[PDB]
């Protein structure tokens, strides 16, 4: 059972660009697509992007990003202290047919 | 020469104004009609009680939609359309949606034969005008129902959900609405080279 | 405590008509899938009738028509109404409930029948 | 053509008008059963208002227990065809798709209930189903059973208990106007009879060239004759 | 306009089995083919059923399966899970997603997320 | 024609494992469930294996059953005195819409 394999937490000084690497397979990300998550506490999660590049209307284009291979990335700029959240990478799986989703990362604003 | 309900020609049909929409009795289907430059009629609500004792009708033009719906609200007694302060709950069992209906003068025919409601409609660029213009089918709506009495809706600016706005209320653009009530009769149309109605003749007048 | 009890055997000459009641305790004959199954002396069980919750019965090949199941309204009990015997018809005849078509759990005690004058 | 079916206990009811239904493209896994109770599957040309199409995945032995008038597991308390059914029991083998072993748990049907199905009703209710004096309290035990149970199905079985897909269609005429109308080609400029839903007579039958407006559907000449006619089916004056 | 709203959340004992109804709202449901996505308290999400617009389920969490039981009313817009045979593991807030497609399974994105209701399973 | 074959008897001492086969056509013990059931003397046939491998209610252990193909295979660990019954293996024969039992075996310990 492959797993998607996020960081566990991110930091970062506002302004910088900051990287959220979702690492896998072939099965999950090396064959199909990942959408992003955004997380505030007490929220339900909400559509960051989809299409790994694309972003859905509000969607902050500070944060975007598409990586090839067997991972895939988030890049971040403008670090508002509200940006504070937890990032789920979300991919289907075409051998073991379960959709699986990722550990979660947590930004902080220094 | 067809012999059905028609509006008798000359009769005298109800004035209405905005700047008031009490429930009308419906006796055999009903010619309405409308002048306004912005559209403030929106809808009507048919039924033998217009409430939730018994089956009843709405059809509202929408922004952008026509809905038309059979499944008896608990209309307020001021029914008005900013949505939702006409209806407050019901079951539905039939519902048709479809493109909206329409210094212009709008025109309807409502009649309900053999449970069958029809609509037709005419809308036209302009004291009704002294001319003459013939109503071409909408919808036939099957629908088993009784239909009895009927009362439109506008859409003023400031109203209450509540029937707090008796006697009173927002001042809108002017906005008269017609009403007669077809009688049978028997007229002798004329189809010109194309079939489009030109004038008719009726058949007891004078 | 669960039991099944049976009546109605005895001696009869053939062609004779008898009703086998079954009895239900702890357990409700008008829902489980119940089952009557034979087994003449010296020899196999085999499949008579089943009554579905739903009050369709099946019958087996050699024992079709003759026969009848019933499920009682209220008396908690089931009936086989057995008609136009024959020699093959000698059993001990058990009424057994039956987890859908899988297996058959609980075997009621057992019901001479003797096809003799 | 749908990736997946549903499970027998919840089956499906897409409800299908104002279409034109080619049936001819059904004909086609092999179809190792069509039937049809109360039309002649063999060649389409009738108006329905409504075409509901039930579909689910049931194990071979019981593609027998889709058919009017017909007891067991299947017809008694998953899917309780009427008496009169008027349409075509479907069903092709599929276990190349509906057989994995990752998902064992997808098809379920129902064992036990208190009374047979009225004919088209569904029931996803998964109440513990009562066999005993004692109450359930809402979990399984002794005397009282979970009624969904599962195939499990397994692609090595025989074809007497693998997934054939069953599509159920019914056909169904009320007093509005029928719209499901699925295309026959007819001759012109011939005499020729022609019968438009009822509307028998015989002519020649040539490319109108007068202007019905949309809520027109006949033409009448001086003296009430039929000088022009639209098709029910493809709308052609 | 989008409104999921959930139900049948409340403390449950370890053995008792429950029944999660999300609803819908402002939406053709049987268009979509929604979800049920499970997060436990200080964790991220946990995949727990899917379902398509024929009701044809798509199969369950592997830790899950056989224990969890998904189906759909498109009549009455709503999306059941009746949980079978809880344990302390099964708590969690579940959400009922969402997804844009009817087939769920060429890498789809979930659009909206229902706010959730909390199942705890303690004694 | 379907009705399952079981040999007419099987004999073993005790301490040595039993095993019997019953076999029948494909036709309903390869697509449905067997099961297997005991009658000692003079009493009723006491459910013993159902669904082609479990064990119901606490029967005494050692009891195995399985199934290979077209045939069904009971197993006693020993050859105790007590356990001496006829055994009986049955399948619902759904090309015949009936149950169907096997001749049964005369269980003798040497
Ligand atoms: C609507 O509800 C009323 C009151 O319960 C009931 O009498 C009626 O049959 C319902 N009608 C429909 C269409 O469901
Ligand atoms: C209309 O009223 C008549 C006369 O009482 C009654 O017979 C009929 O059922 C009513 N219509 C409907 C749709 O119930
Ligand atoms: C009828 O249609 C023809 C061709 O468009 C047109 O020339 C003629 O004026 C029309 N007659 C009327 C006014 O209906």
């Amino acid at each position: 059972q492959s797993v998607l394999t996020q960081p566990p937490s991110v930091s970062a000084a506002p302004g910088q660009k900051v990287a959220i690497s979702c690492s896998g397979s072939t099965s999950n990300i090396g064959d199909n697509f990942v959408s992003w998550y955004q997380q505030f506490p007490g929220t339900a999660p909400k559509l960051l992007l989809y299409d790994d590049a694309r972003r859905p209307s509000g969607i902050p284009d500070r944060f975007s990003g598409s990586k090839s291979g067997t991972s895939a990335t988030l890049g971040i700029t403008g670090l508002q202290t509200g940006d504070e959240a937890v990032y789920f990478c979300s991919t289907w799986d075409n051998s073991l047919n379960v959709v699986l989703f990722g550990g979660g990362t947590k930004l902080t604003v220094l | 020469s067809t012999q059905d309900l028609f509006l008798p020609f000359f009769s005298n049909v109800t004035w209405f104004h905005v700047i008031d929409n009490p429930v009308l009795p419906f006796n055999d289907g009903v010619y309405f009609a409308s002048i306004e430059k912005s559209n403030i009629i929106r809808g009507w609500i048919f039924g033998t009680t217009l409430d939730s004792k018994t089956q009843s009708l709405l059809i509202v033009n929408n922004a952008t939609n026509v809905v038309i719906k059979v499944c008896e609200f608990q209309f307020c007694n001021d029914p008005f359309l900013d949505f939702r302060v006409y209806s407050s709950a019901n079951n539905c069992t039939f519902e048709y949606v479809s493109q909206p209906f329409l210094k212009n003068l709008r025109e309807f025919v409502f009649k309900n034969i053999d449970g069958y409601f029809k609509i037709y409609s005419k809308h036209t660029p302009i004291d009704l005008p002294q001319g003459f213009s013939a109503l071409e089918p909408l919808v036939d709506l099957p629908i088993g129902i009784n239909i009895t009495r009927f009362q439109t809706l506008l859409a003023l600016h400031r109203s209450y959900l509540t029937p707090g706005d008796s006697s009173s209320g927002w001042t809108a653009g002017a906005a008269a609405y017609y009403v007669g009530y077809l009688q049978p009769r028997t007229f002798l149309l004329k189809y010109n080279e194309n079939g489009t109605i030109t004038d008719a003749v009726d058949c007891a007048l004078d | 405590e669960v039991q099944l009890v049976e009546s109605g055997g005895g001696l009869v000459q053939p062609g004779g008509s008898l009703r086998l009641s079954c009895e239900a305790s702890e357990i409700i004959v008008n829902r489980n899938y119940m089952n009557w199954v034979r087994q003449a002396p010296g020899k196999g069980l085999e499949w008579v009738s089943i009554i579905y919750p739903g009050g369709s019965t099946f019958y087996a090949d050699s024992v079709k028509g003759r026969f009848t199941i019933s499920r009682d309204n209220s008396k908690n009990t089931m009936y086989l109404q057995m008609n136009s015997l024959r020699a093959e018809d000698t059993a001990v005849y058990y009424c057994a409930r039956s987890y859908g078509d899988f297996y058959v759990d609980f075997w009621g005690q057992g019901t001479l029948v003797t096809v003799s004058s | 053509n749908a990736t997946r079916f549903a499970s027998v206990y919840a089956w499906n009811r897409k409800r299908i008008s104002n279409c034109v239904a080619d049936y001819s493209v059904l004909y086609n896994a092999p179809f190792f059963t069509f039937k049809c109770y109360g039309v002649s599957p063999t060649k389409n040309d009738l108006c329905f208002t409504n075409v509901y199409a039930d579909s689910f995945v049931i194990r071979g032995d019981e593609v027998r227990q889709i058919a009017p008038g017909q007891t067991g597991n299947i017809a008694d308390y998953n899917y309780k065809l009427p008496d009169d059914f008027t349409g075509c029991v479907i069903a092709w083998n599929s276990n190349k798709l509906d057989s994995k072993v990752s998902g064992n748990y997808n098809y379920l049907y129902r064992l036990f209930r208190k009374s047979n199905l009225k004919p088209f009703e569904r029931d996803i209710s998964t109440e513990i189903y009562q066999a005993g004096n004692k109450p359930c309290n809402g979990v399984a035990g002794f005397n009282c059973y979970f009624p969904l149970r599962s195939y499990s199905f397994r692609p090595t079985y025989g074809v007497g208990h693998q997934p054939y897909r069953v599509v159920v269609l019914s056909f169904e005429l009320l007093h509005a106007p029928a719209t499901v109308c699925g295309p026959t080609n007819l001759v012109k400029n011939k005499c020729v009879n022609f019968n438009f839903n009822g509307l028998k007579g015989t002519g020649v039958l040539t490319e109108s060239n007068k202007k019905f407006l949309p809520f027109q559907q006949f033409g009448r000449d001086i003296a009430d004759t039929t000088d022009a006619v639209r098709d029910p089916q493809t709308l052609e004056i | 306009e989008v409104q999921l709203v959930e139900s049948g959340g409340g403390l449950v004992q370890p053995g008792r089995s429950l029944t999660l109804s999300c609803g819908a709202s402002g939406f053709t449901f049987e268009d979509y083919a929604m979800h049920w996505v499970r997060q436990a308290p200080g964790k991220g999400l946990e995949w727990v059923s899917g379902i398509d617009w024929n009701s044809g389920v798509i199969g369950y969490a592997d830790s899950v399966k056989g224990r969890f039981i998904i189906s759909r009313d498109n009549a009455k817009n709503s999306l059941y899970l009746h949980m079978r045979s809880l344990t302390a593991e099964d708590t969690a807030l579940y959400y009922c997603a969402k997804d844009v497609y009817s087939e769920s399974g060429s890498g789809s994105y979930y659009d909206y997320w229902g706010q959730g209701t909390l199942v705890t399973v303690s004694s």
